[PDB]
């Protein structure tokens, strides 16, 4: 394994990386679903027709 | 209940609702993605390109 | 895929039985308050597959208070349950709520159906 | 002001991209030499060119 | 083009579910809410909830088939030793 | 009409991806169908890189692996990334199609969709072995001698088969050569039916966790399960550069790094893990003949689940009896995995013969009986007589 | 509905050769669009097929040719269907492009359909060269060595450019295995490109020889030209019949047949002959950087056709001098082969310059200086002031 | 692509030109003839391209009895053309016949269309 020693070191400029954005999506993707989370809904029953 | 009556929003909503301020915080969060996520598209397209060059065995030869 | 003609018939043969009634509804009662539908705001006949004929027909014919209501409780179950929570304890249904109103509907549409197809394949004697 | 702030940098997108493009630039630069040096802290003693220093002196 | 059969899914204005009356719904704008609120309460609570109502389901499956396998391999290395070199002769052949 | 509605190539896009009417109530088990569709994707572009510096020849195959790691530019990347994507493409994989098994999403609008999958998973195993095959390992030459065999079990011209698929009279160069033109063709293929694979969901739409109609209320799958499937996107990449970089031969077999030697035997021959399974099937049946029928019928038996469900509900969220037996079947997936691993002793013998025939009673026996008894049991506890 | 209408798959088959509403008037040069996709499927399979005996390596190419055609049972049919079947593919491919301009099939309501032709063109004609290299004789690597080489006139970056095609200082051993799986690729977006060829047709449907609405009287494409593409399509396995068994080397060239060698200069180097008159273009020009770039301009003034049309009226058919200016163009492109196939003497320098100037010339001078004046000879020919 | 504006402006200039009337009529007579589409049952006026919006205007607007004729010329020329033979020379269109009854239909359609653009790019003289 020759490459050992610089496989080691981008490994971790790899998952330093890919661990911020994966909490950074999180976050995006409650504030676009805000809206439809926070909903409410009423029913008033119509009147015979 | 009248349809003229809304619900209580109260424990979701902003107690300060700034428009320049809350807009600011919002593309701050997105310009972090974009700017990460633009650099690893360049370790990507770096990564395949650079395998298409010159091998160690035939720059031994040069 | 199984007929509700098959199941009424079955499961009446049960509730007549004074023996068979006293240990398999109690089984039955236990087995409905584990399934948690009433949790979300539904009843059993909210829960049906509609995408074939037979329950079309019968939704159909369905009166338009029972349809508007019906229509409410199936939107307010697909909020509660995007949201992962259930619903307050106070508007959970109740066993008394929870009635067979589609159930007429659709033994009607089934034996309708049900004698199309021996009229179609009839065969005159004599 | 964050009146001025949002005029300048997020009410057009040609400057927003172009800021986003920027600061990848630099991080870019900076977090490499950052990782490389704290990776070779870390193994000290170990390297070749501590070793190369030993049979130096 | 020629028209296709008929389906279960409509699209924008006839998707094809029953007629509503009566029901009327509010939202508010995610630019005035607060995002990530009542991740700590939920975090703890909500996900015991779903543990609680869950679990049985998934674990006594899971215990059967793992007494199941310890107690197979158990067997496997006691008929390898020399306290079972008898009975591996019978079982075998 | 926007431009994105009335051209004729965006319109393609705006329909599947845009402004596709989506169920609002959809959880995260319904963004494997789009991890599938990167995994692919990863496949085929690190596949085609690492192609350029690639011989096929029996007597440079293994060495041209070796001439990847060691001298090509980031080859060691391209190699970890390409033999690591096929293991999670099974992981994903097997959790899609655990995903429509729990929620019935194998029912009668959508039975066309289903059997569409199982041409697609049957294709993909080809496409894995053949692969294997391509690196000419111990495993790999010893792999293929025990697989390539099964088909000389035939009563009339079995012989004959094996004679023209081995291109000779065993495992040779003739071999080795048309299995790297095969793995590169089988991958446009599947690339082909997973069109066919979405134009016959685009029919009646998905399918929700309640098991009920979504056509009351629905969002456009643009900026609402675009930004969703980042979430998974993210997270499936970390997960997987924690196998490239820090582990990259834990899910492999260390005998794979001996090259092929058509004198030698190793002690142990099995395939990779995702096989395993399928493995232990065909060695239960004590017959060359019924042992590879039945290791295709365990693949096969999925079709006759739209016909076997009495239910009148689609799913298993409101049914505690189907739940329990749900994960009984799982499990004992695993375990079945677990016997194709071990060698023919004593007790993994008889192990293997009972855990094969409770993953047929599963389709055939238990599904049907259980679905009655639900049925049943929802009626006389309201109907009150 | 019939089931050929209501099914989700074969409506796609019944909406394209089966029920498509055809004019009643488009005569047999209207074929050849179904030719060109019986070639496409002749050059894959048999491509597929060679393919199992094939090795990359430099050292080993030119003599798995040869192994192809001695050892592989019926392989020198094989190869031979191969090679002819690429240069009838660019014979119907030259008459079907001839068949639009004639017609003004290129005009307003089709202009996207005429633009993505354009591009499976341009990748064709990447394919054909790819796999010519592939064979490694003495015209194949002089040839790949001049192409490759006019990369480098590109300011600052073009000579990298060159060094990275070729993966290392000259046309060696990474650039044949690099250009073979490149040749296994491109036919595959080839296809890709075609689906999309097809969409673009559907939308306004076919041209008429008249050039004008064919909304009047339509026939249905099943039974009326299922067995007029039958008629053309056996004619054109008997003519390839006729190269394969009978003719196989009259199309290509003798030195091709001498193993590649750097170091001997194979006296005149010229490519196949459907890419001569590109190949005379390009020599025209006393600059390289400019050479190059005129090459490219000569398949990217195909656009700009829609624009210098000034004519009220689609198609030669009852116009004078746009005729005779037509078979014009024909010919010379006839006369720009020949010079790229002649050597650089003094009379053929001045032919292949003019004859340049004349291709250019008629899409940018000739068809709008003619089509405005034949529009006046109507007018005033019928109008009583 | 030239609009019959334009060809009319440059045709008219001609046509009042004693000596320009002179050598370029008799020449485009013989251009007319060489043609050969009244051979096969057609006017000019039939030949122009009609999937612009200009022209489904005029096509549109044209009398209705003008408009059957016109369907009858081109289907029959489709079946001519579709046997690769010609009209009987008793069939062939006449020289007094061949007269743009589409013309004014198309050149009072374009010029609304220039009037529109006209009044889009207004620009009042503050
Ligand atoms: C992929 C297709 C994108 C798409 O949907 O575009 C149609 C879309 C038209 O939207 P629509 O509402 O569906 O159409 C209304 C009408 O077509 C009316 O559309 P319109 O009047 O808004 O169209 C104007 C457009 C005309 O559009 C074009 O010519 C498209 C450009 C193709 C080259 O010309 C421009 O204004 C484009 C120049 C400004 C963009 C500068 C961005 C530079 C790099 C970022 O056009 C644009 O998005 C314009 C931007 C062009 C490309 C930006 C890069
Ligand atoms: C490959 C990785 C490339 C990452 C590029 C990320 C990026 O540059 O995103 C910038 C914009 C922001 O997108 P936005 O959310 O619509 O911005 C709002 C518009 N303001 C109000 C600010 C004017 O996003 C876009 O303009 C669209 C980029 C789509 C890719
Ligand atoms: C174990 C993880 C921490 C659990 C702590 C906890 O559950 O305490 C409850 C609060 C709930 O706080 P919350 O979930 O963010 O909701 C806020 C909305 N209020 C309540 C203001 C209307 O939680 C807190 O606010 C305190 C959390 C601070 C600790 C964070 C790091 C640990
Ligand atoms: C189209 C095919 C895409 C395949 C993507 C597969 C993703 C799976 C996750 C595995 C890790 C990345 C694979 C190796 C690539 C790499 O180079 O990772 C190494 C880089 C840093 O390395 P470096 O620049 O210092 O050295 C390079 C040698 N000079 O890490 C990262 O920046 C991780 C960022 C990933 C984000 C990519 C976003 C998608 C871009 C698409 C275009
Ligand atoms: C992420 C989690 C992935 C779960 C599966 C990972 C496989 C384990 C390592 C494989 C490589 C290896 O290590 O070798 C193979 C391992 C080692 O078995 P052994 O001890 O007999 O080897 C003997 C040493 N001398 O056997 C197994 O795989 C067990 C079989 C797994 C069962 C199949 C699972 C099918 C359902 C998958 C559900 C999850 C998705
Ligand atoms: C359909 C036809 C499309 C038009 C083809 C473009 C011109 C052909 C190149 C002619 C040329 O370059 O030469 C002619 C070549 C080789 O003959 P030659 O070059 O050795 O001698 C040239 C002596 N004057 O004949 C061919 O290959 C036959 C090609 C088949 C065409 C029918
Ligand atoms: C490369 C392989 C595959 C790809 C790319 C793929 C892709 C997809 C996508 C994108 C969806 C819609 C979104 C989703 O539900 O996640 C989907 C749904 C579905 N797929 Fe697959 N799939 C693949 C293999 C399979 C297999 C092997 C099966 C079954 C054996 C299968 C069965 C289904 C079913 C039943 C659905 C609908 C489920 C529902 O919506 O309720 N697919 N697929
Ligand atoms: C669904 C898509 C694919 C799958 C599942 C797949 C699977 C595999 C597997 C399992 C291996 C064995 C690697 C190992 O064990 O170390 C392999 C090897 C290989 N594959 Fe693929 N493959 C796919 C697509 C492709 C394509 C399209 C190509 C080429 C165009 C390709 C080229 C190769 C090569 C060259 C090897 C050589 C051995 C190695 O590099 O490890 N693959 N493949
Ligand atoms: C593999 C390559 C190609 C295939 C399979 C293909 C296929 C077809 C087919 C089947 C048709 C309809 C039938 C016909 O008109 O004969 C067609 C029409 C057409 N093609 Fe192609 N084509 C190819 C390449 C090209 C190229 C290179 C061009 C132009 C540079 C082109 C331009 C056109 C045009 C303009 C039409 C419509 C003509 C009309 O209907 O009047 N195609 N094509
Ligand atoms: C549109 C599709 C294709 C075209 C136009 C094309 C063209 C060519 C040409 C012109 C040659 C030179 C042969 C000679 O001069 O003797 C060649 C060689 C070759 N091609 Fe293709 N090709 C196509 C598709 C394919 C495909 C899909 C494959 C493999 C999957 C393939 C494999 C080969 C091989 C192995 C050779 C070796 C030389 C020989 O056998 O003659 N080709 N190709
Ligand atoms: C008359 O109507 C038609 C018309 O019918 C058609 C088809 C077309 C053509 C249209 C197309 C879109 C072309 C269709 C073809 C493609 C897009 C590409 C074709 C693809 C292939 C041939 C790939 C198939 C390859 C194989 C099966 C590989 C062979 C190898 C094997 C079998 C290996 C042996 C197996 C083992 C296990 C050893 C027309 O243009 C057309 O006019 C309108
Ligand atoms: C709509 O719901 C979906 C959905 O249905 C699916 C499937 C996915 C997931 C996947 C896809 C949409 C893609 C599906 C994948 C395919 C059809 C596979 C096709 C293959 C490719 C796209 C890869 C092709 C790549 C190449 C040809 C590049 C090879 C490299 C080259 C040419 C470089 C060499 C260059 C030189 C100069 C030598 C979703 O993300 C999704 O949500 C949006």
């Amino acid at each position: 394994e020759p490459e050992h020693d610089e496989r080691k070191r981008l490994g971790l400029k790899t998952v330093i990386i890919l661990s911020s954005l994966y909490l950074l999506s999180i976050w995006v993707k409650k504030f676009k679903w805000a809206g439809i989370k926070t909903r409410k809904f009423v029913f008033n029953p119509p009147k015979p027709r | 209940k009248s349809t003229y009556r809304t619900p209580n929003f109260d424990d979701v909503l902003k107690e300060n609702n700034d428009a320049d301020k809350g807009r600011s915080y919002a593309y701050f969060m997105v310009g972090a993605m974009g700017l990460l996520s633009s650099a690893g598209a360049k370790s990507t397209v770096e990564t395949f390109i650079s395998s298409m060059t010159a091998t160690a065995d035939v720059l031994a030869m040069a | 895929p199984q007929s509700f003609t098959s199941i009424a018939r079955i499961g009446d043969y049960i509730l007549k039985s004074p023996v068979l009634s006293k240990l398999c509804v109690p089984v039955a009662n236990q087995f409905i308050n584990l399934a948690g539908y009433k949790k979300l705001g539904l009843k059993f006949d909210d829960l049906i597959a509609e995408e074939n004929p037979i329950m079309q027909t019968a939704l159909r014919r369905l009166p338009e208070d029972e349809s508007y209501a019906r229509a409410y409780r199936i939107i307010r179950a697909h909020q509660t349950e995007l949201t992962h929570h259930l619903l307050p304890r106070n508007e959970w249904i109740k066993a008394q709520e929870d009635v067979p109103y589609l159930l007429p509907y659709i033994l009607e549409a089934e034996a309708a159906a049900k004698e199309k197809d021996e009229l179609d394949n009839i065969e005159v004697s004599k | 002001s964050f009146s001025s702030l949002y005029k300048t940098f997020f009410k057009r997108n040609a400057v927003f991209v172009g800021t986003i493009f920027a600061g990848a630039f630099v991080f870019q630069t900076v977090f490499d030499t950052a990782i490389t040096s704290w990776y070779e802290n870390h193994n000290k003693g170990k390297l070749w060119k501590d070793v190369k220093a030993r049979i130096a002196a | 083009g020629p028209p296709s059969g008929k389906t279960y899914m409509g699209w924008w204005g006839h998707m094809g579910g029953p007629k509503q009356k009566g029901i009327t719904s509010y939202a508010v704008s995610p630019y005035a809410q607060k995002p990530l609120q009542g991740i700590f309460h939920n975090a703890v609570f909500n996900s015991f909830r779903r543990f609680k109502s869950q679990f049985l389901y998934v674990l006594i499956p899971a215990g059967i088939y793992w007494y199941w396998w310890k107690n197979g391999n158990e067997y496997n290395e006691f008929l390898y030793s020399k306290a079972g070199r008898e009975e591996l002769e019978r079982v075998n052949v | 009409m926007a431009f994105r509605k009335s051209n004729v190539y965006l319109s393609l896009v705006n329909s599947y991806i845009i402004d596709s009417p989506q169920p609002s109530s959809i959880n995260y088990w319904w963004n494997m169908g789009s991890l599938l569709g990167l995994c692919l994707v990863i496949q085929i572009v690190t596949g085609i890189f690492m192609a350029m510096h690639y011989s096929s020849n029996i007597e440079l195959a293994f060495s041209s692996v070796e001439h990847i790691m060691r001298d090509v530019h980031n080859g060691y990347i391209l190699r970890y990334l390409h033999a690591n994507g096929a293991s999670f493409f099974f992981m994903v994989m097997f959790m899609h199609m655990a995903k429509g098994l729990y929620y019935g999403s194998y029912r009668s609008p959508r039975v066309t969709l289903w059997n569409v999958g199982v041409i697609i998973f049957i294709l993909t195993i080809a496409t894995a072995f053949l692969g294997y095959c391509c690196v000419y390992g111990q495993m790999s030459h010893w792999g293929a001698t025990v697989i390539t065999n099964l088909f000389s079990a035939i009563p009339f011209v079995g012989n004959d088969i094996v004679s023209w698929l081995w291109g000779g009279f065993s495992v040779s160069n003739p071999t080795i050569q048309r299995f790297f033109a095969l793995h590169y063709l089988v991958p446009f293929i599947i690339a082909a039916m997973v069109i066919m694979h979405l134009m016959a969901l685009h029919i009646h739409g998905s399918s929700n966790p309640l098991g009920i109609t979504g056509n009351l209320d629905r969002i456009p799958m643009h900026s609402y399960f675009i930004f969703k499937d980042l979430v998974t996107v993210f997270l499936f990449m970390l997960i997987l550069a924690l196998f490239v970089f820090y582990s990259p031969n834990t899910l492999g077999h260390p005998d794979n790094y001996i090259p092929g030697n058509p004198l030698v035997t190793p002690a142990s021959i099995v395939p990779e893990w995702y096989l395993l399974p399928f493995y232990a099937i065909l060695r239960s049946i004590p017959d060359k003949l019924l042992g590879v029928i039945t290791m295709f019928a365990a693949i096969l038996v999925l079709l006759v689940l739209p016909f076997t469900d009495r239910s009148v509900v689609r799913g298993n969220t409101f049914k505690v009896l189907s739940k329990f037996f749900f994960f009984i079947f799982v499990f004992n997936f695993v375990l079945l995995g677990q016997i194709g691993a071990c060698h023919v002793e004593v007790p993994y013998v008889l192990m293997g013969q009972i855990a094969t025939f409770i993953y047929f009673a599963y389709f055939l026996i238990i599904v049907p009986v259980i679905s009655t008894i639900e049925n049943v049991l929802f009626y006389i506890g309201r109907v009150n007589k």
